[PDB]
RNA sequence: UAAUUGCGAUAACGAACGAGACCUUAACCUACUAAAUAGUGGUGCUAGCAUUUGCUGGUUAUCCACUUCUUAGAGGGACUAUCGGUUUCAAGCCGAUGGAAGUUUGAGGCAAUAACAGGUCUGUGAUGCCCUUAGACGUUCUGGGCCGCACGCGCGCUACACUGACGGAGCCAGCGAGUCUAACCUUGGCCGAGAGGUCUUGGUAAUCUUGUGAAACUCCGUCGUGCUGGGGAUAGAGCAUUGUAAUUAUUGCUCUUCAACGAGGAAUUCCUAGUAAGCGCAAGUCAUCAGCUUGCGUUGAUUACGUCCCUGCCCUUUGUACACACC
RNA sequence: GAUGAUG
């Protein structure tokens, strides 16, 4: 273990999936600021994308990045285990997805809107804006608005 | 500052001899390299020879000056 | 029917609540210390 | 047989038993060195029966402890007072009254637990608090 | 059947138990004897029979709406 | 404790047992002021301290100062301890200890 | 406090007006004579019985003790 | 003079045996050993994704010899921990069964621990003789 | 300013609404026979050292 | 012929009576046995609030049933065995004998 | 004096209940009686390293001995004993030696007289009187609710971080519970990321689960004063366990979502040493569900050794236009 | 020797 000197090509940040990423973080927790990119996704992606995990984010090489960014989007095809991924099983679809930044909020909003056009009582709640899994709401959740 | 420059490893080199003990903090208020960075500065500064340490702890580092 | 709070009930009063079972005793709570000398629970510390 | 002497010391829970008898110098806690007890920081609790009276009294001796019970420091202070108290019932039935007089003179003039154990046991509980003496919050609005 | 077997025994110190007397008063008051003629009938035969002191309170609706209990005793009882 | 007094002796070539001495000499306040009063109405007056409390009450400033000048710092427990240990038994102003007693002992003269 | 109850007061007068002769300043002595020249219900009150006969004791070497 | 396992500290011995069974390489690494975390009540699986599982049989290794016998029970008790729970508070929560499983397995088939009448592992004579000799190094390194 | 030293030689009683000040008379080391009744603020026996920042201040009791 | 003797009760008064009994039994007929070895007293509580409708102050009870168990090793004639089984029936003890 | 506990005084004399005594438990005993369903040593058999007679284990089908540690039955011990100060010098009080133990040795159980229009007819086949008694307020079946939420309060649990979070190692308790008109506590083997699944096994228990290998804790590392790897609410999706049945998610697991909260205003609670406080475990309820309660142990300070200022309590004297008695 | 009304 010894101190390395580097090169000035550092950037400071960088666009992946619409979104800017800190370079002054380390790569595992950096990539954290994609919306459903979680703490244990990230590292199971870094190590699969085969990169040191102890450089910072803005260390890698522009192809270390789009090799990163590639398995993160079809996590199955690289053996990323199914039970890693934030949906399974869809609704209509009968595979399995991983959402990524801006479809994870748009997946959302047809979650809710599926239960309210049926009608059902999960649905109703939402529109409500009420608590939905069976808490009590005589003493808590006030000033939520 | 998280990674080191020439203008910087050389700015080590140069400035932590005169301290009379130092430690991962004292790098990082003389000179503001991050806590990380000031534990990789200890362990090479002791190979180099430059530092001697009193005693090694997992929470806290004691060196001082080489003899 | 086989559990719950129906399946059980104190063997002196047929109450349904209180009740204690800790070593097959089934008396409720009440029923206990009428009954506790004769049992053979006495009262030391 | 070798001459032999079983001794013990308690601190809470914590008991160990110190088999001592003739021999070379061997002092093990637990089948294993003395130099070896966990945790690092109090080891000179251990240390302090045989440093305030020399080294030269245990080369003539073989002392094997063993601990159960307590935690990790009231253990230790169980084996500080076998230890002492092996060497002490030892030179009563092997050596002379003298020296056993002048040893438990050093070993109390230090720190008496070294040979009578500690008095304090814990208190009970009583209802309508998490512990002895403390009490739930009382409220009147 | 047959392994089962009840023996009766006459209670020894007939008037130095406490069940005996307490089920004693209970059918005079029954029968309509007053109360202060009962209690201090208990009193009397167990201070009788060689005991140390007696006590015995009535607790009800003795002569009005209102309850309330009334104490009878002889010798000396302890409590604690 | 043990990371300490390690620290000073580094910093200061002294024993480092005489330093911490040193301190809990300079600290204990020599004047102090109780709540007087009659009927509920109130007031200061200067008293004298006892030898013991002033042992005492320079031991709890000394690692008051020091816990609160670690919380939410870079530096170690054992690093603001030692440095304000180090300054104390130096009588100088920086110290939190030092600047305490002479609140302290202002107010004492000023309620004679 | 150790203030002495009538019980143990009463008893040990009543053991001195009848065995001065035999008592001691003894503790160890009078405890044991305790047994043979009385019939108490416990250690706890058959010691501090004897302990207050004995106390009466050295009273009486000094001088007389009223009543 | 002799040397036994109990004669050197727990931490050099874990690291010794360790460091001598990675670059020995016939040690099965059952493939998962970037996925799998250690139990549930952990959050990161190992920070030393490298080498976690070679620390792992080298500590299985000394506990064995200590004692008579174990079970993947056992192993399970003695490497949980603190579950957080969150809001509600702490409890003790067991580890992974399958890690510990596939390391007993795997440490009989390079032959350091064997079953043994009544239940779980146990030491072999070839165990006993690797562990010794690697005690007897690690002191000869206290220069 | 200069300090004086003086000697507990009696604990007299104990002051204030809350008994947190006992009373104390001293005996000055240096140009001793000359004693001073004042209060102090925390425990005190016989024989203890008080530093006097003003000598010449005898206290008095609530009582 | 080995024989294991056991007693519980929940006063100790009474079986010493019949535990000294079989011992000095034993030894009148020179039999080889065991000591009477007395086991661990087992203690059970039962804990519950004394007030039976809720209200006032939160006032907890506990009490206790107590436990005594001993048993005796007996190598002996089945005849001494038989009158032994049947000798030192009293209440408030319990006694179970097994052979082999 | 902790005490209407004592010394005494005395128009009172001798007594009874309460306090103390008493009982339960926690501390000590190398002294009695015993004990593998508890232990230790030695010896048959045996694995490893060195090998001079050494160090550490296995073998509960080897057998022998012993009782220091563990268990109980019967007993011993403390009485402030002894010594020095202090009050007419009486009850006592302060300190010291010795001792396991010297605040009535620590903690409890019990606990008088006289009262409350305290709580309970929703523990009781304990009860008077009023009401209801077949289109019932009886008994029972299906489905809801007691969990509904603009807000106000009372016990609590998590936190707001380097005295730390996360990762790998180190490695230690005590109090308990467990299978009939029957399914309880579960070692061990194997599959599975995990929860969990499956085949076996011991225990009706000092025998087995269970050294309940628990948590905080120590060591070696990664992060570095950033609402940040502190914090984990509120949400999405999938896999499991208990149950006839989980929708208003019972609970457990996995990925994702990642809010308030930067030490807290007026106020206010608890506490004097193995105590407060930090940490978790067994038991009660229990098919499943503890953030609660009853006990238990592990880690272990700071500050008085006082006073009557605030809140109250006990005794005497004193005033009163109070008696439902200062509301 | 500060303040303190009412049911």
């Amino acid at each position: 273990s010894l101190v390395v000197q580097e090169q000035g090509s550092f950037q400071h940040i960088l666009r992946l999936l619409n979104t800017n990423v800190d370079g002054n973080i380390k790569i595992v927790y950096a990539l954290t600021t994609i919306k459903g990119v979680g703490r244990r996704y990230s590292n199971l992606v870094c190590k699969k994308a085969d990169v040191d995990l102890h450089k910072r984010a803005g260390e890698l090489t522009q192809e270390e990045l789009e090799r990163i960014v590639q398995i993160m989007q079809n996590p199955t095809h690289y053996k990323i285990p199914a039970w890693f991924l934030n949906r399974q099983n869809d609704i209509t679809d009968g595979k399995d997805y991983h959402t990524l930044a801006n479809n994870v909020e748009s997946k959302l909003r047809d979650d809710l809107e599926r239960l309210k056009k049926i009608r059902a009582h999960r649905g109703i709640r939402h529109f409500w804006g009420l608590r939905v899994r069976g808490q009590h709401t005589k003493t808590t959740g006030r000033r939520r608005a | 500052a998280v990674i080191l420059d020439q203008e910087k490893y050389d700015r080590i080199l140069k400035e932590v001899p005169t301290y009379r003990y130092v430690s991962v903090s004292v790098l990082v208020d003389r000179l503001k390299i991050g806590g990380s960075l000031a534990r990789i500065a200890l362990r090479h500064l002791e190979k180099e020879g430059i530092i001697k340490p009193i005693s090694k702890h997992s929470k806290q580092a004691i060196y001082t000056r080489a003899t | 029917r086989r559990y719950g709070k129906g399946s059980r009930q104190c063997r002196v009063c047929s109450s349904h609540t209180g009740l204690i079972r800790k070593y097959g005793l089934n008396i409720c709570r009440q029923c206990f210390r009428e009954k506790a000398n004769d049992i053979g629970f006495n009262k030391f510390r | 047989a070798v001459p032999s002497v079983q001794t013990f010391g308690k601190k809470k829970s914590a008991t160990a038993v110190a088999h001592v008898k003739a021999g070379k110098g061997l002092i093990k806690v637990n089948g294993s060195p003395i130099t070896l007890v966990e945790p690092e920081i109090l080891r000179f609790k251990v240390y302090e029966p045989l440093l305030l009276v020399g080294l030269d009294k245990f080369s003539n001796i073989d002392i094997r402890v063993r601990v159960t019970g307590g935690g990790h420091v009231s253990q230790v202070y169980a084996i500080r007072q076998a230890i002492a108290k092996g060497l002490v019932a030892y030179h009563q039935k092997y050596v002379d009254e003298q020296s056993k007089n002048e040893l438990k003179k050093a070993f109390t003039s230090y720190d008496r637990t070294l040979l009578i154990a500690d008095s304090r046991r814990p208190e009970p509980k009583k209802f309508g608090g998490k512990g002895a003496r403390s009490r739930f919050q009382k409220s009147y609005r | 059947p047959g392994t089962i077997v009840l023996y009766a025994e006459r209670v020894q110190d007939r008037g130095l138990s406490a069940v005996a007397q307490a089920e004693s008063m209970k059918f005079k008051l029954l029968n309509g004897l007053a109360i202060r003629r009962a209690a201090y009938g208990v009193v009397r035969y167990v201070m009788e029979s060689g005991a140390k002191g007696c006590e015995v309170v009535v607790s009800g609706k003795l002569r009005a709406a209102r309850a309330k209990a009334m104490k009878f005793a002889d010798g000396f009882l302890i409590h604690s | 404790i043990k990371h300490t007094l390690d620290i000073i002796n580094v910093l200061t070539d002294q024993n480092p047992i005489q330093v911490v001495v040193d301190a809990i000499t300079n600290t204990g306040p020599r004047e102090d002021t109780t709540r007087v009063g009659g009927g509920g109405a109130a007031r200061r007056q200067a008293v004298d301290v006892s030898p013991l409390r002033r042992v005492n009450q320079a031991i709890a400033l000394l690692t008051i100062g020091a816990r609160e000048a670690a919380f939410r710092n870079i530096k170690t427990i054992a690093e603001t301890l030692a440095e304000e240990l180090i300054n104390a038994a130096k009588g100088s102003s920086t110290s939190y200890a030092i600047k305490k007693k002479d609140e302290l002992e202002r107010v004492a003269k000023s309620n004679r | 406090g150790r203030v002495r109850t009538k019980t143990v007061k009463r008893a040990s007068k009543a053991l001195i007006e009848r065995y001065y002769p035999k008592l001691t300043l003894d503790f160890q002595t009078n405890k044991r004579l305790c047994d043979e020249i009385a019939t108490i219900q416990s250690k706890r009150l058959r010691n501090k019985i004897a302990g207050y006969t004995t106390h009466l004791m050295k009273r009486i070497q000094k001088g007389p003790v009223r009543g | 003079p002799g040397v036994s396992v109990r004669d050197v500290a727990a931490q050099d011995f874990i690291n010794a045996y360790a460091s001598f069974l990675q670059r020995q390489g016939k040690l099965e690494v059952p493939g998962y050993v970037d996925i799998v975390k250690t139990s549930s009540g952990n959050e990161m699986p190992p920070q030393d994704a490298e080498g976690w599982f070679y620390k792992r049989a080298a500590s299985v290794a000394r506990h064995i010899y200590m004692r008579k016998q174990v079970g993947v029970g056992k192993l399970n008790k003695l490497y949980g921990g603190a579950k957080s729970r969150g809001v509600r508070p702490y409890k003790h929560i067991d580890a992974s069964g399958s890690i510990n499983r596939k390391v007993l397995q795997a440490l009989e088939k390079i032959g350091i621990v064997e079953i043994s009448p009544k239940g779980g592992r146990r030491i072999s004579e070839n165990g006993q003789r690797d562990l010794d000799r690697i005690a007897a190094q690690t002191l000869e390194e206290d220069e | 300013t200069p300090v004086t030293l003086a000697k507990v030689i009696k604990v007299l009683g104990r002051t204030g609404s809350r008994g947190g000040v006992t009373q104390v008379r001293v005996e000055f080391l240096e140009d001793t026979s000359r004693t001073i009744v004042r209060n102090v603020k925390g425990p005190v026996r016989e024989n203890d050292i008080l530093v006097l920042m003003e000598s010449e201040r005898e206290a008095r009791r609530l009582r | 012929i080995k024989i294991r003797i056991t007693l519980t009760s929940t006063k100790v008064k009474q079986l010493e009576n019949v535990s000294s009994n079989i011992v000095k039994n034993a030894e009148q007929h020179n039999l080889v046995k065991k000591g009477p070895v007395r086991l661990p007293t087992k203690v059970l509580k039962i804990s519950t609030r004394k007030t039976p409708n809720g209200e006032g102050s939160k006032t907890w009870e506990t009490y206790e049933m107590r436990i005594h168990k001993r048993y005796i090793d007996l190598e002996a004639p089945v005849q001494i065995v038989k009158r032994i089984t049947q000798i030192t029936i009293e209440p408030g003890v319990d006694v179970e004998v097994v052979v082999a």
